[PDB]
């Protein structure tokens, strides 16, 4: 559950950084 | 196809199988055999059917991404260029994106959004055919992503109106749509205000009507509600 | 084949690209390109080679592990047997697998092992001949699997004596091998006891000449050397 | 390093129980 929030943490900071 | 002989029950089977191995190719595949049988796909099925595709097409933007942030480290000039290859490859793999969202969007309309019944299908497939046309916004040009984009909404679209009409607010498929379509305007649509605003809508509605979800996927609806809080946190 | 029109150093880079991205499939075409230019590989360029090759073969492997275990909770019979499903399935991985394994097989007997100049170069790749027939071996049945269990051996041998001649204790290549081929005792050939006097002869000789390993590649030596001690431990 | 020495661990461990 936590891996499954962590995971979609990361790609969604992906477009805010790039 | 290549499935056109298997038994739909075999089909079904080993696309679990392939689930177990983290064989998401061969997943899909068989899923695609099992849809071309021209009969509904159950709950369980349409799951199986989502969970072998996204996990193919995460797999192709993930290296898409990972191209792409190689090629723009290197791409502001002055120092070195390396040549086409960067480009190159990240163009194959968008190509292949490109080919597996076809086929996805080409099976919903022929066709699982045709001869569903279910309002929980129609919204399920519409969900389904918003986020390929999302993937292919993404890595889309011009006049192409311009149509791409407004595919994609006018699927998100309808699946709300639907939605609102026919599911609870702890609807896990309500809420694993509205939070693509937050997605979607956040990073697509170039409307942030407008995805904060859905997801927060979302989120509350789904607390204040908490006493709807089900023995059967509360868990899944309490994941979602705890994703949207997520994206609200990173986009605040 | 596909890789013929492109420029040896491109395929090199979009190998390194393919890597990054953890798309070993495509890794494994584009070294496979590069080989077929008909020029030696560098140190580097053969680890490319075999990190492509050891990441698909080992998806294919783990996939294949996963569906033996499952079809052995399910064959023991007198309870529910589904059907063919399982097995059909695991015989496809199979068959994927045997020709990922072909292969590599060809490209290093035409011709990697043939134009090969470094006692280093004839190691690694008769290293790796051993292991891909070891591979093969872990899902061949009958005369077929009696032949490559001879072919791995005598590759794995001749690799060892050359490299007791020609690199020190220390050398990761040369430890590296003699895991490999202490595995292969344990796991192919059904000489537990000769898995364990290797192990333990390669660790000790290697700790007996610390002073011999390099600048360039102790970090890859050290952590072969503790493979080396996990295996004894699993296996005394 | 360890995430390498874990997964060989559970391969080699595999071969010795099935
Ligand atoms: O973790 C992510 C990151 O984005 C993706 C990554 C791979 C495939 C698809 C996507 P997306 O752009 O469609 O979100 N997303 C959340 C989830 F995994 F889709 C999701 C939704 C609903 C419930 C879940 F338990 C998980
Ligand atoms: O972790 C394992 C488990 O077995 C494998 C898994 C995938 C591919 C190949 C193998 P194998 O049967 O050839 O060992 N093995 C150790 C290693 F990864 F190969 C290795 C060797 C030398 C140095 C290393 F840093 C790592
Ligand atoms: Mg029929
Ligand atoms: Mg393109
Ligand atoms: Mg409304
Ligand atoms: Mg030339
Ligand atoms: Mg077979
Ligand atoms: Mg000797």
């Amino acid at each position: 559950r936590d891996k499954i929030r962590l995971n979609n943490a990361i790609w969604r900071a992906w477009y805010i950084q790039y | 196809g290549a499935m056109g002989s298997m038994e739909r029950a075999s089909l079904i089977q080993k696309a679990k199988l392939a689930e177990q191995a983290e064989r998401y190719e061969d997943m899909a595949a068989f899923m695609k055999g099992a849809v071309e049988k021209g009969e509904e796909l159950s709950c369980e099925e349409r799951n199986l059917l989502s969970v072998a595709y996204k996990n193919v097409v995460g797999g192709q933007r993930a290296a898409w991404r990972v191209l792409s942030s190689i090629e723009q480290k290197s791409n502001e000039e002055g120092s070195e260029e390396k040549g086409p290859e960067v480009r190159e490859y990240r163009e194959k793999v968008e190509t292949e994106l490109q080919g597996v969202c076809d086929t996805v969007l080409g099976l919903l309309d022929s066709h699982l959004i045709k001869e569903a019944g279910d309002a929980e299908s129609r919204v399920f497939y519409l969900k389904m055919k918003g986020d390929y046309y999302r993937y292919l916004a993404e890595v889309a040009t011009g006049d192409d992503k311009k149509r791409i984009i407004d595919s994609a909404r006018s699927a998100y679209q309808e699946a709300m109106d639907i939605s609102k009409k026919e599911m609870p607010p702890t609807n896990p498929i309500r809420l694993g749509l509205a939070l693509n379509f937050s997605v979607f305007h956040y990073e697509i649509a170039n409307s942030p205000e407008e995805a904060i605003s859905l997801a927060k809508t979302t989120f509350d509605e789904a607390m204040a009507d908490l006493h709807t979800l089900s023995e059967d996927s509360y868990k899944d609806s309490t994941l979602i509600m705890q994703l949207l809080r997520d994206n609200l946190t990173l986009w605040t």
